[PDB]
């Protein structure tokens, strides 16, 4: 979560809203709010 | 985040949204009257050319 | 500041959005900030605005970034390559070219006068194709720089061989410095020349000796007709069949034969030889000078192209609106780098968001850690606004 937090925000030089919330191997659920096109 | 920082951010959003529509559209029906008038000028053309 | 040096002018180029205001002092216009309260106001803030281009789409804002990042790095890895070089032969400063004029006007002003410049770029050329452009000056003008670089270092080694004939060390070293008739013989049948290279103690000896160490040797040959310091070079005629046996006997006593035998064509082509590296290097060397300050120029106006263009784009991607974007950049004075970055950090930060904010404040230039330095690229940290230090 943390590696894609990062990949993504030196991807869009800021331009995001990331949230993670844990699901109860363990995982993680994401939002990441794209504000825009191109990249997606 | 603030609020405050939250609703800059919708308006700046929205403002993107708009910009990406109003610039692709505005290119798409410049390019529509240029092909009106090659088309109807070539179908004309053709069809005067068997009539003479 | 006592970890870098610095004793040329600095520049920071900050964009910001023209209904900004600073916390760091609330009550104040950017534009006045700039020139009264920042670093003691002793900033001095030069124009750097640039209008509107044809953006081809919002899609189209984000493929821009991407390249205009990736030009921006090559352009400076070239221009870097050519001053290096400029500074490197020591014929033109090596205490300029940071604040060297271009144009022949002093680089702050240079900047100041900058409001995007015509060379063969206009405004109502697409963005694309400016990015395009200017990259492909910038790689001819460098491979340019490095072609020429590259013969000059050919030349040089051509010069030293050369030289080495010319008067050296008898270990590759051929005549043509001496062309006598009376010290080596050309139109013979049976006759021919061998030189001996012989130690300086050993010359007696070898005066001794040469008639009876090879059998069949014209006696009153040995002439001094070259000496370098440490060793000495004679002449010898003797037969053709018999030089085999010279050369070999010689050895043994701890003489060095260097097989030559006169021609009239090698002695001209070894003079030419040496003649035509000369020429060469001389000719390359003026050529590179004047090559260099020419393409440095060209270079400098293309770069800051760029980042004029990439400030402008990046600010229209992450804060949209205003259309026109308030771009100034500011000159700053030598060891005030530190406590300029701080102070637009500090007031415009809060802009970008508390998320973009973070604290790894302050600048290692030694290589003991490679925290402590911003840039977007990196996920360690982030610029908190549209800031871009440059370091010339």
């Amino acid at each position: 979560v943390d590696i894609l937090n990062r990949i993504l925000w030196r991807l869009l030089r800021g331009n995001l809203i990331f949230q993670n919330f844990p699901i109860e191997v363990e995982k993680d659920c994401f939002i990441i709010f794209t504000h825009g096109e191109t990249l997606l | 985040l603030t609020p405050n920082q939250v609703n800059d951010e919708l308006n700046k959003m929205q403002a993107f949204i708009r910009k990406e529509a109003e610039e692709k559209a505005k290119e798409i029906q410049l390019k529509a009257d240029q092909e009106y008038e090659i088309e109807k000028t070539n179908i004309v053309r053709n069809e005067t050319n068997n009539i003479d | 500041m006592a970890t870098a040096l610095y004793t040329a002018n600095d520049f920071i180029l900050i964009s910001l959005p023209q209904n900004a205001q600073p916390v760091t002092a609330p009550g104040s216009k950017t534009d006045s900030w700039f020139n009264e309260t920042l670093i003691g106001g002793r900033a001095f803030v030069s124009d750097f605005k640039i209008p509107e281009f044809k953006i081809g789409s919002l899609d189209t804002l984000i493929v821009e970034s991407e390249e205009l990042s990736k030009v921006d790095n090559q352009i400076g890895a070239s221009i870097g390559k050519i001053i290096e070089i400029l500074q490197g032969l020591n014929e033109t400063s090596t205490n300029a070219y940071r604040t060297l004029p271009i144009n022949n006007m002093p680089v702050p002003e240079y900047l100041e006068n900058f409001q995007w410049q015509t060379r063969k770029f206009k405004l109502d050329k697409s963005i694309k194709d400016l990015i395009t452009l200017i990259s492909n000056e910038s790689s001819q003008l460098d491979a340019d720089v490095r072609a020429t670089y590259a013969n000059y270092n050919s030349a040089k080694t051509n010069l030293a061989a050369a030289e080495r004939k010319k008067t050296g060390d008898l270990s590759v070293r051929s005549l043509h410095d001496i062309v006598k008739p009376e010290d080596f013989v050309l139109n013979s049948e049976h006759l021919t020349t061998v030189l001996v290279a012989v130690p300086k103690s050993l010359k007696s000896d070898f005066e001794k000796s040469y008639e009876t160490l090879s059998k069949n040797v014209v006696p009153a040959s040995a002439s001094v007709i070259a000496e370098d310091a440490e060793y000495v070079l004679f002449n010898v005629h003797l037969f053709k069949k018999n030089v085999q046996e010279f050369t070999t006997a010689a050895r043994e006593k701890k003489f060095i034969p260097r097989e030559f035998n006169y021609s009239e064509e090698l002695i001209d082509q070894l003079k030419k030889e040496h003649d035509s590296a000369a020429s060469l290097e001389q000719s390359l060397r003026v050529q590179l000078v004047r090559l260099a300050k020419t393409a440095y120029v060209d270079v400098f106006i293309n770069w800051f192209h760029i980042k004029a263009l990439r400030v402008y784009v990046e600010s229209v991607l992450r804060y949209g609106l205003p259309p026109h974007f308030n771009i100034k950049i500011i000159a700053v004075p030598p060891k005030n780098l530190s406590k300029c970055k701080s102070e637009l950090i500090d007031a415009f930060g809060f802009l970008g968001g508390n998320a973009f904010m973070k604290d790894k404040k302050g600048k290692i230039n030694k290589q003991d850690t490679s925290l402590h330095q911003y840039a977007s690229l990196v996920d360690t940290e982030y610029e908190p606004f549209v800031m871009y230090i440059i370091n010339l």
